[PDB]
This record gives structure tokens, C-alpha cells and sequence, in this order.
């Protein structure tokens, strides 16, 4: 290929373009769900004061 | 032009002349291959800059308290990882008269064959990691877990394999098999010698090979997922994301100049000077596997696993090693090579000095063992880059 | 019974197998490179300069460019009069579907493929508004398909179609983007067909017959699958003429100039430099070469080749291209002198006209059939018996001469006292089956004035 | 969904790639340099003297000059109301837009490009009020765009456009200065040049489908995309004739004159100047030259080359150019014939007329589709279903034999007693729709006057 | 009766991953063809005219 | 006028005549813009200033 700051050819890796070409934010495609209580499901909910 | 030159297409030995007896089909043409990964992983919208995936990581917390007992403070915390594309590309070149005649539709044939070669490169770069680019993060074969299936596939996939997958808190969602798996699903009999997976007169195809389910999980079939001892996979295929910045471009010229040699020993040919025509082909792909330990590799019986241990040049303290969650003593960062083998067979399990092997030196050991191996660097004073990894076929 | 996945396999083999039978006949109409055309006298480096010949295109166009459907003539069950009911008559029902499908454009293309490849297929269907069928949705959607995109199995006992596949290649690679199977009972379509990993869409139809009909160029009763109109004799003279042109094209470069020679030269005295092998003469016209000569030195020429020898052989092939095709000889320029009269026009056109009337009879037999299926599909029920007797009606293939027929038809009709009724005079002047209705309205309006 | 920035970056590569097809055809119609046209026999220093051949331009112009649209016919729901030809009717409503866009000028150009390159694109929009124009702001602004400036992706299954790009180079062809992408439900344009694009202007248009209609030149249904009229036989005869012309030309500079030699004369006795290799002498009439006969010296000469040995081969290729193109032979070979009579014109013109009459069908099938789409754009709502039966009406391509037509039409009409109503008499004389509407008012004034 | 010839594909067409501005590789297809000819099976039988 | 050619078809040297280091624009992925203009100037008498 070519050097990172090659003197003849401009390239996207060149220091000159830093802060342009920033990678786009996205959804967390690996987000796991909020784990809900099991105890509140199995056990009988009494009124309490 | 040089006739039958290795780069250029031209009227040479490859063509009969298009006489009437030439059959309209190669009656023995096998149907063209296609990507597996592009039909099982999440396709994510992606651009040339690449993308950032954020993730949560806080120990957000709350405590029981007494009457009037003043309340505690807590934290969220957040992190990110970036993902980038890589190009795959090629050129093919033909005499202008070959482009004119298009013998046997060679130009159309090439334009499909390159597209298939690119699709197959994307599969193998993701499955087996063979010649994978720097930008891809992880490949399936890099997993730390293996299960053999060959004597009885049900006990293999549904029971033994599932045990070592759920014990890490990972989960089973799909299974992906090579067509060479057919004769180990066929048979897989009960003790009375009836097969599992097929109905009481054996006329039907075998249930998973219908693309049917196994214990609720779908089965994906392939003619090319196998390599080495590996014949398939099972895991959480939601952990794979992939992207493609643009479709296969095709770009065409008589006017340009190529090099037929390597870069440092070039042989420049002007396409116009020799009246050749060239076609450029390229596409950009991206891939990420969230972690490679979410998959169990499937094999026939006697499989054995090789790991490479890398302390990043760390200089005081201890690591320790584990098989199947059983844990050895502390081992010095510079311990003499037979010490590692001694510390492994000192596990409370049936591993022994005839099965286990090791090679290398201080902080560069290669370990071979009949199971799931993991390492802990908590005893090491400057282990700030310390790591372990799974070795390929060769 | 039969298996529809197995037919999806089996038909695509038969369709692919067929393509090489068409491939040769295409090359004559496209005028592509063919080995037999190459002029054997031409040196291998010049053999790149091919010399294509236009007879097959000229002949197939000079038929297909000269037939148009005017309409249909379904007879009434009682009181027969096609002038009587207009938009209420069944002959107009059929014609509306001909206009609305643009068949007056697509038929004149489909007939060219039916002549080049010996067959092409009419296909009948109902339009689906879940798809971009921008047409009147109460009209049966009729298409013509070339044999480069459709294959139909024919029962040799009955000429009925048994089943058929239509296949669509993509832009590239001959990848089969989509395939459609037509059965006696149903139609099925697979929407990504390069190994058919898509699921079948399906649509039943009421017809007891497959909704596809072969137009086919029958040369003979024995000719049961139809045959290319570009006959072996017309191919043979096309290739034979190509060799003469290519041999002449070499001759005009290599041999048309008499080669000059001098014998008894001493190259050192002529000043022919050894390392270049050349003396630089001056070519200005008046100058005389004085050569030192002696020892029997003398000058002489090889002759030119006389290109008349090839040109007087091309003219015999211009005549046999006329003889074997039946074109008017001036269409090949095999002679240049025009037919001077409305009679000499008919004499020259005679063979071509009777050949087009013959094609119109046979291609009429496809549309006279297909309109029954279109009717039986869209109107349902069963065919009203008269439709089995319908004629197609075609424009006269003759070159239109007006001023000759005008003085004839005027003298026949004799201001209403004459030998024939008005509406026959309109047929003989050649006004079309629809234009005669436009007139039959204007005639009534003029009769309110005088 | 799919990204429009992806699509404009993709479709620009397809549009730029496509030019390598078109440059090959352009080279014939423009008469630019081809390597195959160069005659081999001329010396290398003479190869700069090209000599081009006009057959491709003459064949394309001989069609494109004759295609003229008179108007549109739409059935009026004539099963209830045949009355038509006046204010508010649909044939005028569409003919209004045709004149208001001057498509009677630009369609002649559009048809020319459709014959040269094989395709051209009709393009439809409402006018921008934001831009000062020469336009009626109520009329749908309909334009024709050439294949050197527009590319449209077509579905081979349905024959329908999926999307298209119209892209314009600067004064230098070296960069794009703007591009417009058309999608089935919206349009957008990036207005600044290719090195500096800004955010696009965009609009919806409520249509089901892309507002680009392809005019395409076709010979077969098997032509899934259109093809040039400059077919490879006519290319071959063009390039073959170019070589004969060039070899003839070189022969006339080098060989058409005898070459004069003397053998045996000693240069020093002739008085040849040794410094310059020649002796000049006064060459006027009847001056007898005399020489001392050393070595038995004598004269001899090489003959001229006879230029007729090329010219009576050019007079073969002119007959092939006539035969393959189907022009009247009189357009090629001067005094091969000249027609004396009305029927002699109808002979000579027959192939050319009938070919133009067929291209009027295939292009009519684009314009009838474009006007129906433009109606759906400007009126909104949906098509009144009779518009699916719309017909384009075109001039007769024949040279007008007006004296013969006038004598015939009178004998047909016979002062109102005759065989035809007045209105068909006017159609047989060939008066256009608008010119017949003028006459229908002048006739009323004349009948009012008496 | 002249027999038939059947083509078959044999080319290992391929592509490489590249960095920005790297030299693209070049590649070529391959095919072969095979020929088939028919043969005759025959017999005679003979009888008296009676 | 000041002329701009845009191309990726050509070959470039990326060093001097005796060490040229030639690169194909097309086989790599370099796009080059070539800029040219032509001028002529005459001063009739340089002593006139």
C-alpha cells in the first residue's frame, strides 16, 4: 500500500482528515432485556400496611 | 499477444469453436454455491466510515436500610466498540475480440463466478477465519468449546453439547450443519436399533435435513460449512452482526494500464496498446461477533484442543489455569515448561500425562488438552495485557 | 399424477437444451460472426476484417413488416350483419382487448420472432392489483413471449400443449431470476429462481387447457413444431456471398495495384542502403528514372487482379438471393429499373404477396384460438358455439395504390345505380373493419345535409 | 428501505459504464475515425488522409425525417357518445400539452437518438414556479432525454423501470455538474457539481411508478432492450467502402500516371549532378531528346494503374448499401434509375415507407404510455379507462402524389352523390386532425354564404 | 451420428482482501470439453419365401 | 481556459526519472486530477518602466 501520511497521495487514514469520517452511532444490537422478578410472579401478593 | 498467457483471455486451447454438436448445457454442471453467514447473522445498515456499537456496564445498585438510616450513592457506567469495513476485490482481463464474441458466454460466466468467489470468501473469513482481514472482529472457529456428536447425535447436540453451552450463561438458538452430517443423523439409533429423527417406515427424509427443528431450534444446512475436524456449529446466532457498504461494483476499460507482475517486479501492460479489455470487481464487508465463546463447535468423536497463552511480556507474579471450571494452584509467570503440564494434570479430573501436552517457554506456552481450557491473571502484578487464544488448523 | 417441483426441474432442462437450436438462426438475422462466411483467400492477419451480408434480415423483415390484423369476424347465430350492433357485437369485444393490450404493436414484434425462431408463444392471464399491472383490470392480460424465454411441451397426438415454463434471466450470468410454470390446472411462479430458494406463489384457473398458445411457422403438414423462415438455401447463399465480399476486400488491398519489378540491379549502385533495405525515390509525376543498367537489366510488372472477376460473380448471387426468397428483384437491387405501372407493381410484388397471405392464414390460426381462451377465462362459463367459426381478418399485403382503385370502385358503384352496394365498395377501396364504422356514422350525418 | 445516496453513487457508475457501448455507434453516425475504415495499401505517411462514408447518416436521417405525429385518437366511450372533434374532448386535451412543450420539434430529435443509440427517454414533471421559464405553468412539462444523459434500470420480468438517473456533464465532459434520481414515489436532485454536492432538492409526485418512459428501437420481443439501426451489415459496408475510397485516393497520388525509365545510360554522360542526383531540362512540347547509346541503352515504362479497377468495385458496394439499408436505389447509385410515374415512385419508395410505418408503431407505443402517465400526474386521481385504448396517429411516410390523390378523391365523392362521406374524402387527401378542424369551420362559412 | 461435445468448468476464480490503495489481484477462468460418439447394434434373420 | 482532467486510467511515476516507482492508477485505487493552462506574454520594451 502506502505510508499513513504519504506525501503524494491523499488517503482516508491521513492525519489531515481526523475528526471528519467519524464512525456513526448505532443501536446496541446486543442489548439483553431487563431481568424481571420471579418471586413477585410465583408468590401470592397480600395487602400490607 | 502471447496465446494462453496466464492473465489474459484470448482465442486459445480453452475454446472448441462453436460447432453444432456443442451441448447447450454442461449436463454435469453442479449448481452454484452461496453464502451461509449472510442468511443467519443480523444484517446491519452500514456506511464507509464504519459504525459504533454502545454498551451498558454499570453496577447500578440499592441497599436495604433501617428507619432514618441515611441512604447510599450509586453509579451507571457505559462503553463502546467501533466496527469497520474491509474491501475484497479482483480483476479479470480478455482480448477485445474475446469480449466481442463472448465465447460460451465466458464474460457472463466470469461475472457470476467472481460474485460467488467473493460470497465464499466472506463465509470462510467469518466461519474458519482463513485469510480474514484485519477489520473483522472474531471468527466462529475461534471458540473455546467443542462437542463431538458421531455415535448418537441426540446425546451430542441436545444433552452433552448443551450442558457446556448453558453452564457459561450462553444459550442455544440455532444449529448449522454440513451435508456430510447426514450419515451420523441417519442411524443414531435407540437401543432397539430404530433410528431417531425419522418416521416409522423410513420413507421420509431425516427431520433436521428437511431444515426442520431439533428441540425447538431450527437447523441450517450447508454444502461447505465443514473444515478440518469441524462439521457444524450450535449457539446464539444473535451474537453475529454483519454489513455491506455497497453491492458488487463492476467497472470496465480498454483504456487503462495494468501490472501483470508483483509490485516490486512490475510488468506494465497498457490495455489499449495490446487491445485487451479489463473488468474491476469489488465489494466492502463488515463483521462483528460479540464474543466467540457463544458457539460450540461440532465434530466426530476423538477431538483434542490447542490453546496459545500470551502474558504480553509481564514480569512478576502468577497466573492460574482451569479445565471444566476446576481450578489449579498459582503458577509463576516464568515457570519451566514441564511445570505447566504438571499443574494441568494436578486438576481433580481424569486428564493425564499421556493425553496432555505443552511446548514453548516463560510466558509463550502452547497448551494441548482434551477439553474447555481457561486462564486467570489475577495473581500477576503487571499482567495488564495478559491473554489466552485458540489455535487453528494448518 | 405428477410432481410440480420435479416439473420445475425437468422443464428448465428442456428450455436450456433448446437454446442451441435457436442460436444458429439468430446469428443469421443479427449478422454475427460465422465460420463459414470467412473468405478463405484472405491472409490470417487480415481475416479480422469480416464482411457481413444482409439477405436474411432483408427477407424476414420484408414479410413481418407487411402484415397487420384488422379484426375478427365471429358470425351471428341469427340475422348475420357485422354492420348492425357496433359496440354490442362480440367481434368488437375481441377487438377492444386487442387495442387495450397494445397487441397491434406486440404482435408485429412477436411475428418476427415466430419467423426467426420458427415459433413464439401467446400467453393469457388475469391482472393482479397487488402488482403494478397498469392496465384496465376487467381486460384479460395477454402477452407474447419469445422462445428465448419460454418452452412448451406439445402432445404430438393432438397438437395440444401439455405444460410450459417461462423463464426470466437477470441482467447477467444467465442467472434465472424468476421462473413460471403453466399447468392444465394452475399457474405457479418462483420469485428468486437461481436454485429456486423462494417459495411458490400460485394461482388456479378455470381452463381445462394450459393458458399458452404457440404461434409457429409451419412450412409443411409434417412440420409439427414449426421451423425458421431463414431457409437453408437462403443461409447457403448468404454465407457463399460473404466469402466473395471478403476475398474482394483482401483483393482491393493486396492485388488491385500492379506490382513493379526491376531485374539485374546491383543494390550498391541503386543506392539501396543495407541496414534499412530502402532507396528513397521521389514520386513527382514528370521525372524519368535513369538506371546505370547493362548486363541484361530490365523492368516489368505483375498485373493487378481484375476486381470485375469478383463483381460479375456477386451479381449471380444477387439473382439467386431473389430466386430463393421470392422478393421483388429491385428489393435486392438485382436489377434497378422500376415497374412503371399499377400492373407492373402487381407483377413484381406477386410472390411476396402470396407468401404473406399464406403466413396470415397460419398466424391467424393462433389468434383465432387464443381469443377463445381469453374469452373463456375472463367471461367464465363456456364458449358460445359461434366463436369456433371466427375468422381473423388482415390488411391486404399489397403495396397500396389508391388512384387505380378509385376509378375502379367509382365505376362499379355508379352513384348508387351500380353493380355493388356501398359497403362493398368500401372494402374494395381497402378501408379497415373499424374505419368502415367511422364512415357509417359520418354518412348518416352528411345525409342530414344533402 | 434503500438509501438514495447509495443509489446515486451506484447508478452514476452504471450510467458512466454504459457509454462504452454508445461510443461505438456514435462513431458511425458522426463519421469519426475507425481503425477498420483505414485502407491498408496507402504508405504509412499517407494514413492521415482519412476518407469517410455517409451511408450510416444517410440511412438514419432517411427514417428520422419522415416520422411526424398528427395527434391522438381516444375512443369516446362511443357505446354511449361517439360525438368528438371540438372543445373539451380528450384528443385535444392531450394535443394541447404536445404543442405547449414543442414536442413536434424535440420528438424528431428524440426519434433520431432512439435510432442511433437504440433508446431515448421521455421524462415527465410539473414545471417549477421557482425558476423563470418559457412555459405555460398549467401544462405538464414533458421532455425527451438522450441515452448520453439518462440511464434507467428495467425489470426483465415486467418490462418496467425500477429507478433512473439523469446526469449532466459540464462544458468539459470531465465532471458531472448535476444529477437527478427518479424513484417510483419521489424525485431528488443534487444541484452542485460532482466534486462539491450539496443537500438535494426533492418532491413526491403521487404516481405509482417512475416518471421516465423509454422509447426503444426493437426488431423482436427477444430484444429485451433497444438496438441501433446502424446494424453490423451496414457498418461492414460502410467500413469496406471507406477502404476502397482510401486505396483509390492513394493510387491517384502515386500510380495513376505511367513511370518512365531508361536502362544502360551512364549518369556522367547524361550530365547528372553528383551532388544532387538529377539533371533538370526544358520539357516543352515536341522537343526531341537524344542520347548516346552506350551499353545498348533504351527506354521503357511501367504502366499506370487503372483507377476503374477500384471504381467498378465501389459500384458494387453502393448496391450492397442500397440492398441492406432498403433505401430507394436512387439515393445511392446516381442514374441507376429515375422514376417517370406515380406508381414508379410507389415502387421505389416501398421498403423505406413500410419500414417507417413500422417504426411509427414502436415509438407510438412509448408516446401513448407517456401521455397517459402525464395525465395521471397533472389531473391527479386515476385514468378514465378509455385512455388505455389511446392510439397515436402519424403522417403517411409516402412522398405526396397530390395531383393523383386529388383526381381520385373527386371521382370517389362525385359532388356528394358518390361512394364516400366528405370526412373520409378529407382523410384520404391526408389533411391532419387540426387542418380538418379548420376546414370544418370554413365549410360552415361557405355553406352559410351559399 | 457425428456425436456430441460437452463442456465443463474448471477455473479456480478468486479474490483477496485489500487495504486502502493496495494493488488489486488479477485472475482467469478455465474450462474443459469431452466428446461422445454412438455405436451400432444389429442382427439378421432369414426365411424361405413359403 | 484552465483545464481539469479527472482520470483513474493512467500510470504515474511516484519518483524522479532515474527512480520512477511507477504505479497504475486503476489497479490501485487512485483518482488523479490533472491541471493545465497555456499562457504567452510579450513586453515590447522593458526599458519603458
Amino acid at each position: 500500500g502506502f505510508s499513513a501520511d504519504h506525501s503524494q497521495i491523499a488517503q482516508t487514514k491521513d492525519t489531515m482528515f481526523t475528526g471528519y469520517l467519524d464512525p456513526v452511532q448505532a443501536k446496541d444490537y446486543f442489548a439483553e432485556a431487563e431481568k424481571t422478578s420471579i418471586v413477585q410472579r410465583v408468590a401470592q401478593k397480600i395487602p400490607m400496611g | 499477444s502471447a496465446d494462453h498467457s496466464q492473465i489474459a483471455q484470448t482465442k486459445d486451447t480453452m475454446f472448441t469453436g462453436y460447432l453444432d454438436p456443442v451441448q447447450a448445457k454442461d449436463y454435469f454442471a453442479e449448481a452454484e454455491k452461496t453464502s451461509i453467514v449472510q442468511r443467519v447473522a443480523q444484517k446491519i445498515p452500514m456506511g464507509a466510515t464504519g459504525i459504533v456499537i454502545p454498551h451498558w456496564t454499570g453496577d447500578v445498585s440499592a441497599q436495604w436500610i433501617g428507619e432514618g438510616d441515611m441512604k447510599p450513592i450509586t453509579k451507571g457506567n457505559m462503553t463502546k466498540r467501533d466496527v469497520h469495513p474491509a474491501k475484497i476485490a479482483t480483476i479479470f482481463v480478455a482480448s477485445a475480440e474475446t469480449v466481442r464474441a463472448n465465447p460460451a458466454n465466458y464474460l457472463g460466466t466470469m461475472r457470476t463466478k467472481v460474485a460467488t468467489a467473493i460470497a465464499m470468501a466472506f463465509d470462510n473469513a467469518a466461519l474458519h477465519g482463513t485469510n480474514a482481514p484485519s477489520a473483522f472482529q472474531g471468527y466462529l472457529d475461534q471458540s473455546n468449546k467443542t462437542q463431538s456428536i458421531s455415535p448418537n447425535a441426540y446425546q451430542g447436540l441436545g444433552v452433552s453439547g448443551l450442558t457446556k453451552l448453558v453452564t457459561d450463561g450462553k444459550k442455544w438458538t440455532h444449529t448449522l450443519l454440513d451435508d456430510t452430517v447426514e450419515p451420523v443423523l441417519n442411524g443414531s439409533v435407540d437401543a432397539n436399533g430404530r433410528p431417531l429423527f425419522v418416521e416409522s417406515t423410513y420413507e421420509s427424509l431425516t427431520t433436521p435435513f428437511r431444515e426442520g427443528r431439533i428441540l425447538g431450534r431450527p437447523t441450517i444446512l450447508s454444502d461447505h460449512v465443514a473444515e478440518g475436524d469441524v462439521v457444524g456449529y450450535a449457539g446464539d446466532f444473535s451474537q453475529i452482526i454483519w454489513g455491506q457498504v455497497g453491492g458488487l461494483s463492476f467497472d470496465v476499460t480498454d483504456q487503462a494500464t495494468l501490472n501483470l507482475g508483483s509490485q516490486e517486479s512490475p510488468n506494465f501492460v497498457s490495455l489499449w496498446q495490446h487491445n485487451l479489455v479489463a473488468v474491476r470487481v469489488e465489494a466492502e464487508y463488515g463483521l462483528l461477533i460479540n464474543d466467540v465463546n457463544a458457539f460450540v463447535k461440532l465434530t466426530f468423536d476423538p477431538v483434542l484442543t490447542t490453546y496459545a497463552l500470551d502474558l504480553d511480556g509481564a514480569s512478576a507474579g502468577n497466573f492460574t489455569l482451569s479445565l471444566d471450571g476446576k481450578t489449579s494452584a498459582n503458577i509463576a509467570y516464568n515457570a519451566s515448561t514441564a511445570t505447566v503440564k504438571s499443574a494441568i494434570v494436578a486438576i481433580d479430573d481424569g486428564v493425564s500425562a499421556d493425553d496432555v501436552t505443552v511446548t514453548g517457554s516463560a510466558g509463550d506456552y502452547t497448551i494441548t488438552v482434551p477439553g474447555t481450557l481457561t486462564a486467570d491473571f489475577s495473581g500477576l502484578t503487571d499482567g495488564e495485557g495478559a491473554s489466552i487464544s485458540v489455535v487453528s488448523v494448518g | 399424477s405428477i410432481d410440480p417441483e420435479k416439473l420445475r426441474d425437468q422443464l428448465l432442462d428442456a428450455f436450456e437444451n433448446k437454446q442451441n437450436e435457436l442460436k444458429s438462426s439468430k446469428a443469421y438475422y443479427d449478422a454475427e460472426r460465422r465460420p463459414d462466411a470467412i473468405g478463405l483467400a484472405v491472409p490470417l492477419d487480415m481475416r479480422k476484417y469480416l464482411a457481413h451480408v444482409g439477405y436474411p434480415r432483408t427477407y424476414v423483415d420484408a414479410i413481418a413488416e407487411r402484415q397487420e390484423l384488422e379484426g375478427f369476424r365471429i358470425p351471428s347465430a341469427n340475422g348475420e350483419e357485422p354492420e348492425s350492433g357496433g359496440e354490442n357485437d362480440p367481434a368488437s369485444e375481441l377487438w377492444d382487448w386487442w387495442q387495450a393490450n397494445n397487441l397491434d404493436i406486440e404482435a408485429t414484434l412477436g411475428h418476427t420472432d415466430a419467423l426467426i425462431y420458427g415459433t413464439a408463444y401467446i400467453t393469457i392471464s388475469m391482472p393482479d392489483p397487488e402488482v403494478d399491472f397498469d392496465v384496465d383490470p376487467e381486460v384479460p392480460l395477454i402477452r407474447v413471449e419469445p422462445p428465448t424465454a419460454l418452452y412448451a411441451e406439445v402432445d404430438p397426438r393432438t397438437r395440444k400443449v401439455l405444460y410450459a415454463i417461462r423463464a426470466i434471466y437477470g441482467a447477467d450470468g444467465n442467472e434465472i431470476v424468476s421462473a413460471t410454470l403453466y399447468l392444465p390446472d394452475t399457474t405457479m411462479t418462483w420469485l428468486r429462481a437461481e436454485g429456486e430458494w423462494e417459495a411458490p406463489t400460485s394461482t388456479p384457473h378455470g381452463l381445462e387447457m394450459v393458458p399458452v398458445i404457440p404461434i409457429s411457422n409451419r412450412t409443411r403438414l409434417s412440420d409439427l413444431y414449426g421451423t425458421s423462415e431463414i431457409s437453408p438455401e437462403l443461409r447457403s447463399v448468404t454465407d457463399a456471398a460473404a466469402q466473395i465480399l471478403m476475398n474482394m476486400q483482401g483483393t482491393a488491398n493486396l492485388m488491385a495495384i500492379p506490382q513493379r519489378l526491376i531485374f539485374g540491379a546491383k543494390p550498391e549502385e541503386l543506392g539501396i542502403n543495407a541496414e534499412t533495405g530502402q532507396r528513397m525515390f521521389d514520386a513527382y509525376m514528370a521525372r524519368i528514372l535513369a538506371f546505370e543498367g547493362g548486363e541484361g537489366a530490365h523492368a516489368e510488372q505483375f498485373s493487378a487482379a481484375e476486381l470485375r472477376n469478383f463483381v460479375d460473380a456477386l451479381d449471380a448471387l444477387d439473382r439467386k438471393a431473389a430466386s430463393y426468397s421470392g422478393l421483388p428483384p429491385q428489393y435486392l437491387s438485382s436489377s434497378s429499373d422500376n415497374p412503371a405501372s399499377a400492373e407492373a407493381i402487381k407483377a413484381a410484388e406477386s410472390r411476396l404477396v402470396k407468401k404473406v397471405e399464406r403466413k396470415n392464414k397460419i398466424f391467424g390460426g393462433a389468434w383465432e384460438q387464443a381469443m377463445r381462451l381469453a374469452y373463456k377465462m375472463v367471461k367464465g362459463g363456456d364458449i358460445p358455439t359461434e366463436y369456433y367459426r371466427m375468422e381473423t381478418v388482415w390488411r391486404d399485403p399489397s403495396t397500396p395504390t389508391y388512384a387505380a382503385k378509385a376509378d375502379a370502385a367509382a365505376k362499379l358503384f355508379a352513384n348508387g345505380a351500380g353493380l355493388i352496394p356501398r359497403e362493398r365498395g368500401w372494402v374494395d377501396m381497402g378501408y379497415t373493419i373499424v374505419e368502415r364504422e367511422q364512415m357509417r356514422q359520418w354518412l348518416e350525418q352528411d345525409q342530414k345535409q344533402g
